DNA sequence: AGCAGAT
DNA sequence: ATCTGCTTTGGGTGGGTGGGTGGGTTGAGGCAATT
């Protein structure tokens, strides 16, 4: 009567063949072995593979179609299309049983309170700086991801990414005009995310520096920032402990400040 | 009806037959001549 | 028998049960639902709610009912209703305002009123349920909740103009000129494929009039989630929402809103050509509520204070209550308010009653508080600082709108203070465009842009409050005022107060400064009841100047005059003298400038004089 | 069928044209005014409307002056008819153009004006004043009006061809013996053109809640209202809030059809539109403006 | 390939 | 009811007598005004 998704209450996923069970039964996993995306080549289309990368782009969430649901004015039946595609053509008359035996001419109309969609997100992801050849410039690859896995990858994150490498045929006259190139990207099945107090804490704040406890102790205080700022009575006194630091070039300004900035969990570090 | 054309009522009708038809907008989903009048009307 | 599609429950009993809900309902039953009966009245619980409130919008000829939820969560009959309203919220908003609609006619004809029923028949009539459960988050939105009630707080960004969205169509004919109207059902024309007449049933003979039509209001906005809301501190999400009818244009740009609404979702035509649609759905926001987060009284306590001995004081302390120790500046501030009168003249030029006042001293002292105190007290008027990309601009510039790419006449700070306090902080460092335009206003009080085809004058009638800085590390009082101010002499000759406060190194001033910025760790005003009276003050008192008035401040110039050749004072103190005690005037609600007001309004410009 | 309504809204207005004074009568003396100068454009009070009629006649034409303003002209015409013949006909040897005047309606002093931002869809149709500082104005261009055909195959001749917001031809020969139903040929001789402009406005600053972007409208002048406003000026519109549709949807000859994120979505199942859609605009169609903001012939001009 | 038109 | 026929995406394998208020947006180079 209605196809089997459209009462499917479950995603499903493959997790990879881990690389410590694969050595103890003395087999190769392709699946669970990382690859930059210069690797991915188009003789793994089709396979289930492992991505590494920082992710530089999410979408967000949004509802794609998997099964719709029509109704008929006339017969009172409802029917039911599959969508597979980018797109699709909508149904405009009535196929019930019914309908043809009577001939009644009944509009078909879409309801979307009884159709089924699966959370969609696109996201992008990059080569590593260390994964790039010489003279050569990082390449990115698409990523979707459907059911349960969405909201499991933001930007700046380095990931293990796996998934189904998969063309994305085109439609229509795009399909005509593309010739035989094809666009792919990958079906995200698992994800593998990566990782005398005050004497003491300044000497910590850079190890390999020349010690400079003044500055180390102003700038330890800059970071706690504490301040009692309630003043109520229509603005109150800065809640911030501003530190300047100038001198003449060969001191350690730039080490400083990147080591400042590191253990800080908001710092951000710019150039002028 | 009060709401705009595409605020989406549906509605389903009960012959005297077990037997369910639908029709679409508030004025039917109040009232049964409406229902009547808005099926004939759709033919 | 009715029933809603896909579900189990009658449309019959949804409607009586409302019904019931609303002719027969207390507040005692909220209160007591809340564990809040400890705290039930005798009159107003006792009484029934909605009744009382159809009866007031009868009478106002009003028509929107603003229901909230948990009230039906009270009676025990609407439990049922309340969940089909969070779940089915088309429907059960349908059957409610039938029921509200049903109700309204059904009390006129059972208290046979004398109050028409043609007219109430005329009227569509609504709910606008808010308070439907917790706000969720835009990032939380998941499908599940397509087509469901929710709730949304965001900062609005953006909202198009008005869009005619069509409710019933007009066709006519072209051989026997017959006119019937259809309805329209989702956005589809029912167009007949020949006339209704039966002497005339020629067919596909029907054209669409569109201005026969009828139209409703629709209107599309932008929303984006609070700051609260983000957990790292990344980019805001956007959602769009759609407002009908009266919701239309009910937020500006720039507001904190909590909509309730239905979660829809639409599908996407491929291209403008064909009917293949995109398998990605859109989604947004049908809303059906918004919500944004004089009298005799007010008259009579502004008397009472008025009446008062100590008004002067009174209203210069509530000013700005944390700074120490500058009455003077806080007087001068307090006159500038005010304003002095207006007028307009037959026979002769317009006479300005603004007050211009420099506030330039060391960076020590406090002159930016001011400015801010300043800005939150005056009912109109904008916060500039020269030189400053942040700030709006301070004159009217033609620009091209991003949005709809068209050009647009925007007005500057200045034009927007019409009849208002523009507070620039740094007057110091201004592009010489800008010290034109400037020296345009405080000169002619209007601004005129002749450029991109446009040639247009705008009134800028706008008081200024400038602050300025010394060109070094301090104020050196050895040179003069205007060698340390950089600004040019014909400049600062216009300003009616110029206010020196210099840091002088004193152990005394110094020790309490500091008393009184260590405690910060007579009474005052609240800043909505100085708003209110120097708005009512600003557009009811008009002072007049009387012939003791008119012999003081002769006086006072001459007098002023004779005191230097070195030329003490010029035509500009009388002006700043007469300007002063209008302003004086107004402050005591007084229609008549009395020798008090033109010798307080001396005794502010001498001194100001004095230092400067 | 005739519009009851119509014809009675017509003769109303006749009455108002022959019998209506202030004590000597007021436009009966504007149209031999009108004769002895040669203009188009009739002014008529709305004030003067109210009074007549115990205001009944003013509400219908208020509330529906697209439905109604082909009547008044008719009424109009009529009036012209009994007391300045000559008028009708357009003005050494026999001029032979001399076709029939087009003449306008220009009312003025309505009770109230609306701003920019008041304006909504339930007055569509309807007569009102609006106020708004003018940005950019068009060039005056031809706007077809009266269009006239002739068939290709039998050369027969159309006239009159009402123009809707798009280009419009006839569908049907008057030849009995042809059979031509989609093939014309315009003949710019016969077809009578009127002067167009368009002018965009702004509400005006004092208008704008603080901090908000401007609203913005699209005016539509014609005849002798042309150029009256230029840009920066603060003028004061009277005309009738119209809705124009998206002509390329509808099928133009030689043009291929084609802020809200993609919620504007127009009405369709019309017969010309096969599987598009129909989206509309506010606009207005001013017949009135004003604009808020040699001895021998000096000393003739002074009273 | 979907939709717009003539026999 | 069947047969006949045009046009996309967006892009230079349609163009500049269709333009840039129909979208394709960085890079370089020349000019006035600002300095
Ligand atoms: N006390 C120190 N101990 C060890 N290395 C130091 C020390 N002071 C400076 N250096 C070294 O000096 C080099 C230059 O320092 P850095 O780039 O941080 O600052 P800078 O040269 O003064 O800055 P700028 O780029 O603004 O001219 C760095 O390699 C840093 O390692
Ligand atoms: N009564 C007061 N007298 C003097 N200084 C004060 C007083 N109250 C506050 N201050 C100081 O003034 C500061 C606010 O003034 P602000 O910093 O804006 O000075 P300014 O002279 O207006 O300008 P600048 O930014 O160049 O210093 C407060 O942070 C406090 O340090
Ligand atoms: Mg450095
Ligand atoms: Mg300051
Ligand atoms: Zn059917
Ligand atoms: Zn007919
Ligand atoms: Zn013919």
């Amino acid at each position: 009567l209605f196809p089997p998704n459209l009462t499917r209450r479950y995603f499903l996923y493959f997790k990879p063949l881990s690389q410590n069970c694969a050595r103890r039964y003395r087999k190769k996993a392709i699946s669970s072995k990382p690859l930059s995306v210069r690797q991915i080549k188009g003789d793994f289309l089709g396979q289930l593979i492992t991505v590494r990368g920082i992710i530089t782009r999410v979408s967000d969430v949004k509802p794609a179609v998997e099964v719709i649901a029509y109704t008929c004015d006339q017969c009172g039946y409802e029917v039911f299309q599959e969508v597979n595609s980018r797109t699709f053509t909508p149904l405009s008359e009535c196929t019930s049983e019914e309908c043809s035996q009577n001939q009644t001419k009944g509009q078909l109309f879409m309801s979307t309170r009884a159709s089924k969609f699966s959370a969609f997100q696109e996201c992008k992801i990059q080569e590593l700086s260390q994964q790039v050849p010489v003279g050569h410039i990082p390449r990115s690859l698409n990523i979707h991801v459907n059911g349960t896995l969405v909201r499991s990858l933001s930007p700046g994150d380095i990931v293990d990414v796996t998934g189904i490498f998969l063309p994305a045929p085109y439609t229509g006259f795009k399909a005509l005009k593309a010739g035989l190139l094809t666009e792919t990207y990958l079906e995200a099945q698992f994800v593998r995310q990566h990782k005398d107090v005050y004497n003491r804490l300044a000497k910590s704040i850079a190890p390999e520096i020349y010690g400079n406890l003044d500055v180390k102790k102003a700038l330890l205080l800059l970071l706690v920032g504490g301040v009692d700022k309630r003043v109520g009575d229509g603005m109150k006194i800065r809640g911030d402990i501003n530190v300047c630091l100038m001198g003449d070039p060969g001191v350690a300004k730039s080490q400083l400040l990147k080591a400042i900035c590191k253990i800080s969990p908001r710092g951000v570090y710019t150039t002028g | 009806s009060a709401r705009h054309s595409r605020f989406g009522g549906l509605l389903s009708i009960q012959t005297p037959d077990k037997t369910r038809l639908t029709v679409s907008g508030s004025q039917a989903l109040v009232d049964e001549k409406i229902a009547l009048q808005k099926l004939d009307d759709s033919k | 028998l009715r029933i809603i599609w896909g579900t189990n429950v009658s449309i019959q009993e949804c409607t009586t049960n409302f019904r019931n809900f609303l002719m027969s309902f207390k507040y005692k039953f909220r209160k007591i639902l809340d564990e809040r009966e400890e705290f039930i009245n005798n009159t107003t619980d006792e009484e029934l709610y909605y009744i009382k409130q159809l009866n007031e919008m009868r009478e106002l000829g009003t028509s929107n009912l603003n229901l909230d939820a948990r009230n039906l969560l009270a009676y025990k009959q609407t439990e049922d209703l309340y969940h089909q309203l969070l779940n089915y919220p088309q429907e059960v908003i349908s059957i409610m305002d039938q029921t509200i609609k049903d109700c309204m006619v059904s009390l006129i004809v059972d208290n046979n009123l004398d109050y028409d029923l043609d007219e109430i028949e005329t009227k569509f009539y609504k709910v606008r349920p808010y308070n439907v459960g917790s706000c969720k988050g835009m990032r939380e939105l998941n499908p599940n909740d397509i087509d469901k009630l929710i709730n949304l707080k965001g900062l609005v960004l953006r909202s198009t103009p008005v869009i005619p969205d069509m409710k019933v169509a007009f066709f006519k004919c072209n051989v026997c000129d017959h006119t019937m109207a259809v309805e329209i059902d989702r956005g589809v024309i029912q167009e007949p494929a020949r006339c209704e007449r039966i002497d005339c049933n020629e067919p596909n003979s029907m054209s669409l009039i569109h201005n026969r039509c009828s139209f409703a209001d629709k209107q599309v906005i932008k929303l984006q989630e609070t700051p609260d809301f983000v957990p790292d501190g990344q980019t805001p999400h956007s959602i769009s929402l759609c407002v009908y009818d009266e919701l239309v244009d009910s937020c500006r740009a720039g507001d904190r809103i909590e909509v309730t609404g239905t979660f829809r979702s639409i599908p996407i035509r491929a291209n403008s050509r064909q009917r293949v649609l995109k398998s990605l759905y859109k989604t947004y926001v049908d809303v059906v509520h918004v919500k944004k987060v004089i009298t005799d009284q007010d008259l009579a306590k502004i008397r009472e204070v008025a009446a008062r001995e100590d008004l002067y004081s009174l209203l210069a302390r509530s000013i700005a209550p944390s700074i120490y120790e500058l009455e003077d500046v806080k007087k001068g501030i307090l006159l500038q308010l005010f304003g002095g009168t207006n007028k307009t003249f037959t026979k002769g030029g317009r006479y300005r009653g603004d007050i211009n006042i420099l506030l330039c001293g060391d960076p020590s002292t406090s002159k930016s508080q001011i400015l801010q105190y300043v800005h939150k007290i005056t009912p109109r008027g904008v916060y500039t600082s020269g030189k400053g990309s942040s700030a709006v601009g301070l004159t009217a510039y033609i620009t091209r709108d991003v949005d709809t790419k068209q050009l647009v006449l925007e007005s500057g700070a200045l034009v927007l203070s019409d009849g208002g306090v523009c507070c620039i902080d740094e007057f110091d460092k201004m592009s010489d465009s800008t010290r034109s335009v400037l020296h345009e206003v405080m000169e002619q009080q209007t601004i005129s842009i002749a450029k991109a085809g446009i040639i247009t004058t705008l009134n800028a009638r706008s008081s200024i409050l400038a602050s300025a800085n010394p060109i070094g590390s301090r104020y050196n009082p050895n040179l003069p005022v205007t060698e340390n101010i950089d600004l040019p002499p014909p400049l600062l000759s216009r300003f009616d107060l110029v206010y020196l406060v210099l840091d002088k190194v004193d152990e005394k001033n110094d020790r309490e400064l500091a008393k009184h910025l260590t405690n910060l760790y007579d009474d005052v005003l609240p800043v909505e009841f100085l708003t209110m009276y120097i708005s009512y003050a600003k557009e009811h008192i008009h002072p007049i100047i009387t012939e003791a008035a008119k012999t003081e401040l002769v006086r006072a110039y001459v007098g002023m005059r004779k005191m230097g050749k070195r030329i003490t004072a010029t035509t500009r103190q009388l002006e700043s003298m007469i300007r002063l005690a209008e302003a004086h005037a107004k402050m005591k609600l007084k229609n008549v400038v009395e020798l008090e007001d033109v010798q307080e309004a001396v005794r502010l410009i001498r001194s100001a004089i004095k230092d400067y | 069928v005739d519009d009851v309504t119509g014809e009675k809204v017509r003769e109303a207005f006749e009455q108002f044209l022959e019998d209506f004074s202030v004590v000597e009568k007021v436009y009966r003396a504007q149209i031999e005014f009108m004769k002895i100068y040669d203009l188009n454009t009739i002014y008529i009070d709305y004030q003067h409307l109210s009074m007549r009629e115990n205001g009944a006649l003013a509400m219908a034409i208020s509330e529906q002056y697209y439905r109604f303003l082909p009547f008044l002209q008719k009424g109009l015409r009529r009036v012209v008819r009994k007391y300045a013949p000559e008028l009708l006909n357009t003005s050494t040897s026999t001029s032979p153009e001399q076709t029939e005047r087009v003449f306008q309606i220009s009312f003025f002093n309505l009770p109230t004006v609306h701003r920019i931002r008041d304006i909504r869809s339930e007055k569509i149709g309807s007569l009102l004043s609006i106020s708004g500082t003018v940005t950019r104005t068009s060039e005056v261009r031809p706007e077809l009006y009266k269009a006239s055909f002739t068939c290709d195959m039998c050369r027969a001749i159309v006239d009159n061809v009402e123009q809707s917001f798009k280009y419009t031809e006839p569908t049907f020969c008057p030849n009995p013996s042809c059979e031509n139903r989609a093939f014309w040929t315009l003949n710019v001789t016969r077809s009578r053109f009127l002067d167009w402009q368009k002018v965009r406005i702004q509400e005006n600053a004092n208008e704008i809640p603080t901090g908000s972007m401007p609203r913005t409208l699209d005016v539509i002048l014609r005849g002798d209202s042309v150029e009256r406003a230029k840009p920066g000026d603060r003028c004061k519109f009277t005309g009738v809030e119209i809705v124009v549709p998206d002509v390329t949807q509808l099928g133009l000859p030689g043009v291929k059809p084609s802020t809200t994120e993609g919620l504007n979505s127009g009405v369709t199942g019309l017969r010309s539109l096969g599987v598009r859609d129909l989206t509309y605009k506010i606009s207005f169609l001013a017949c009135h403006v004003i604009s808020i903001g040699d001895q021998e012939v000096f000393l003739n001009s002074l009273s």
